């Protein structure tokens, strides 16, 4: 059945009579930064100001009936004029890879709780949900709102610190549940459901190479299953619920199959759990042979999806190459060699397109390994002498002033680009720019 | 009794107190002395009819017999309790060996019988003792220096970074140049004269290359230093020549890099997304962070690493020099943290 005519404002008004005025403007000001992430505190509070202004006129008991129609069309029209008052997109606004939001210390926070609480709050809730706008708007909600209840009672405590500690740790799980879907719900909308179940895979065969994909496979579809039910979801508990139970079958399932994987599912709890499997780096690869693209056959035939999921697994356990690498060339790779299947001449187009793209994935590969060279297996700062001996080698020619440039662009690019984690939209962009230099 | 007791047992001092007090009630030196036994201040009074041994080396307990006799002194002599009364919180250094951490709980539970007990990471009960749950902690002592970064509790074990370099190696270091210049510190009584002189007149110099030139002539960075026997000696540039190995372990003969490095390191090792939260509460605790300027060299040093847009900030208290043991104090008296105790019984099973 269809919603009826007044299914929006209705929806609102009953919010706004639940919640309350203040509320309101507060779930208000968190939905709409969390909407509008490059909005300005001031942009944005403007905008949340109108919006809680219609809302409380036109949901009056005896209200004109049609009052939030034109008040939310005037609104919009009000967003047009260029350089309005009112954040606007240039729709779909692009998931925050690079977060700026910095909690000040307990002092800091305090003093500035102090001088003027209600502005401190909405500054919080405004840089903090435009920062990290991509996790569930209940768990914004529910964060922030935990977050300042702790600013209050503690910065008037007896002994602040000991009060911020307890309060921290029992903040610790929502604080956790609301930072790290923010990041996997950022990498899903930055990828789509059908890469992002390609990544998932990839990263879990990094991280535990001596699996079988029978192991991972499941879990890479589970988080994948949540992610595009619970990231966009209006339920109030959809991502609280099933993260969660996502660690225990991932634990069931990888808690034996190495040592990194044991001492994180001995973790506490489910969220301690999670934070450490995310961060968990790729695992030292195995050696073994290579691997062929799969048979002309087991592309065309039907139900091919577990004879590529088997290739992706098998390709990225003995590859060392970062993830946002193997994502990018796995799917053209793979698209590709499906494009034969539609032609008259199957095997005619298998014999010519296959040997190509076998060598423009080596080549591919190469270039990556170059690119992330000596980077996950030393420090930083001794990576950038391995690389400037590399570069030297590489080019007795360039002077030290041209050697130091290139240098600092490739060691900016890998510490971006080369780890478990890197950002997808980013990295995409920033590879094909660093291969053509190769 | 009702009250938590809590151990930091470092590599050359013991912290052990109350859960809930602000300081360590019993502060005193991880040695155990053998007649040719004492333990602590009394052996090295009387390390002159005894040999001595450190039972913790670089952080890590490595002799287990000597490390029973430590905690007995700690139990009965210096807190004056019966261990079976108090539920024990223990400390252990960053990447302690799982099979280490067991056998300390084997040996609480079944030689002192403690009722209940827990062994947190040293680090991260500085990180606590600041009230915060993420950042990067600088914890250098007597043994070793570690860079420890933190995520809501969660030490990141492949972003630990290690030097071999702590207040043990300052000592020496400074007793090398004061005797360079002309005065001849090398008994172990004088080795005592130049620690005290380093915790008491060495300091980091935030230009080193400028302090050593403005050394070079004024004497307004010179101070005098009374010796037992009343002799009163100049210290010069070894004030702030001592500490410089910290940032360059060259000056030692080491090829490390130096803590401004270690902790650039440590952070780049975490993903992109929380550095910025590591740059911002960069902590530093133990006895060698405690050198005047310290902090502010250090502010200036990895302000030039990082990038331009990043906000530095480095947490040092004034009591940072036990802010382990203070971590430690205040989480084990936690309401919430009473279900994270290991109680004889879940041991016994
Ligand atoms: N004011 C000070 N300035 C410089 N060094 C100091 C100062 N006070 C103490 N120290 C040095 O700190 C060390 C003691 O620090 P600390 O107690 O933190 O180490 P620890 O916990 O015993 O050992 P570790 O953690 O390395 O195992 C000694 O080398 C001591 O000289
Ligand atoms: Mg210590």
């Amino acid at each position: 059945l269809e919603r009826g005519r007044d299914y929006e404002k209705n929806k609102v008004c009953k919010e706004f009579s639940h919640l309350g005025k203040e509320d309101f403007t507060s779930l208000s000001l968190v939905l709409y930064s969390r909407k509008f992430p490059s909005g300005t505190f001031e942009q944005v509070s403007q905008l949340v100001k109108e919006v809680v202004s219609l809302t409380e006129a036109c949901c009056a008991e005896g209200a004109d009936p049609d009052c939030y129609d034109t008040r939310t069309s005037a609104l919009s029209a009000k967003s047009c004029e260029s350089n309005s008052p009112f954040p606007v997109h240039p729709l779909k606004h692009q998931p925050q890879e690079f977060p700026t939001y910095v909690e000040p210390t307990n002092d800091e926070i305090c003093e500035a709780f102090r001088k003027d609480p209600k502005e401190y709050a909405n500054q919080f809730m405004w840089e903090y949900s435009t920062n990290y706008g991509q996790a569930p708007l209940s768990l914004l909600v529910s964060y922030t709102k935990s977050y300042l209840s702790m600013v209050g009672s503690c910065c008037t405590s007896a002994s602040p610190t000991v009060c911020f500690l307890k309060e921290r740790l029992q903040l610790k799980h929502l604080s956790l549940l609301t930072t790290l879907s923010n990041r996997v719900c950022s990498q899903y909308a930055a990828y789509g459901e059908k890469k992002s179940r390609l990544s998932n895979l990839i990263k879990l065969a990094q991280k535990v190479p001596t699996a079988d994909l029978e192991d991972v496979l499941p879990l890479a579809e589970d988080i994948t299953n949540i992610l595009s039910k619970c990231c966009e979801s209006a339920s109030e508990d959809c991502m609280a619920k099933e993260l969660p139970e996502h660690t225990v079958k991932l634990c069931d399932n990888l808690s034996t199959k190495n040592s990194k994987f044991e001492d994180c599912c001995q973790e506490k709890t489910a969220m301690d759990v999670f934070v450490c499997t995310y961060f968990m780096p790729a695992a030292q690869l195995p050696e073994l042979p290579d691997v062929e693209l799969p048979t002309n056959k087991d592309v065309c035939d039907p139900g091919n999806t577990k004879v590529m999921d088997k290739y992706t697994f098998e390709l990225s356990r003995r590859t060392h190459l970062p993830e946002v690498f193997l994502s990018k060339v796995l799917e053209p790779t793979l698209k590709s060699l499906g494009e034969c299947c539609d032609v008259e001449d199957s095997t005619t187009c298998f014999n010519a397109k296959g040997p190509l793209l076998k060598k423009e994935l080596s080549s591919f590969i190469d270039k990556g390994q170059e690119l992330c060279a000596d980077y996950s297996e030393n420090t930083f700062t001794e990576y950038k002498k391995k690389l400037a001996e590399r570069l030297k080698a590489k080019l007795p020619d360039a002077t030290p002033k041209e050697l130091a440039k290139l240098v600092n662009k490739r060691s900016d690019f890998a510490s971006n680009c080369c780890s478990i984690n890197s950002p997808p939209l980013y990295c995409d962009s920033e590879i094909d720019a660093e291969l053509k230099n190769i | 009794e009702t009250t938590a007791l809590v151990c930091d047992n470092g590599s050359g001092l013991v912290k052990a107190g109350f859960a809930g007090d602000d300081a360590p009630r019993a502060v005193f030196p991880s040695i155990v002395g053998r007649p040719r036994s004492y333990v602590g201040d009394e052996a090295q009074s009387k390390r002159g009819i005894l040999t001595l041994k450190y039972p913790i080396e670089h952080g890590i307990i490595t002799n287990w017999d000597d490390m029973e006799k430590i905690w007995h002194h700690t139990f009965y002599n210096e807190l004056r309790v019966a261990p079976e009364e108090h539920p024990t919180l223990l400390t252990e250094a960053p990447l302690n060996p799982k099979a280490n951490r067991e056998k300390m709980t084997q040996i609480m539970f079944e030689t002192f019988n403690v009722p209940a007990m827990y062994v947190a990471i040293q680090a991260v009960l500085s990180l606590y003792a600041s009230g915060r749950t993420t950042g990067i902690v600088l914890d250098s002592g007597d043994g070793v220096t570690h860079n420890v970064p933190i995520y809501e509790g969660y030490a990141l074990p492949h972003a630990i970074m290690r030097l071999d370099l702590a207040g043990r190696d300052l000592t020496d270091y400074l007793m090398k140049i004061l005797t360079e210049r002309g005065y001849s510190f090398v008994t172990t009584a004088e080795r005592e004269i130049v620690r005290d002189i380093k915790e008491k007149l060495c300091y980091v110099a935030l230009d080193f290359e400028n302090e050593m030139a403005t050394a070079a002539s004024s004497s307004s960075l010179e101070k005098s230093y009374e010796l037992p026997d009343g002799q009163v000696i100049t210290i010069g540039n070894e004030r702030f020549r001592c500490p410089e190995t910290l940032f360059q372990p060259s000056f030692i003969g080491m090829e490390s890099a130096g803590i401004h490095e270690t902790t650039y390191n440590s952070i780049m090792k975490c993903d992109i997304d929380i550095r910025k939260d590591l740059y911002a509460n960069n902590v530093m605790s133990g006895g060698t962070t405690m050198y005047p300027g310290i902090a502010d060299r250090m502010q200036k040093e990895i302000t030039a690493l990082a990038p331009s847009t990043m906000k530095i900030k480095i947490i040092a208290p004034p009591e940072r020099k036990y802010s382990v043991w203070i971590g430690g104090s205040i989480l084990a008296s936690l309401s919430t943290f009473q279900q994270m105790w290991i109680t004889k019984q879940e041991y016994d099973e």
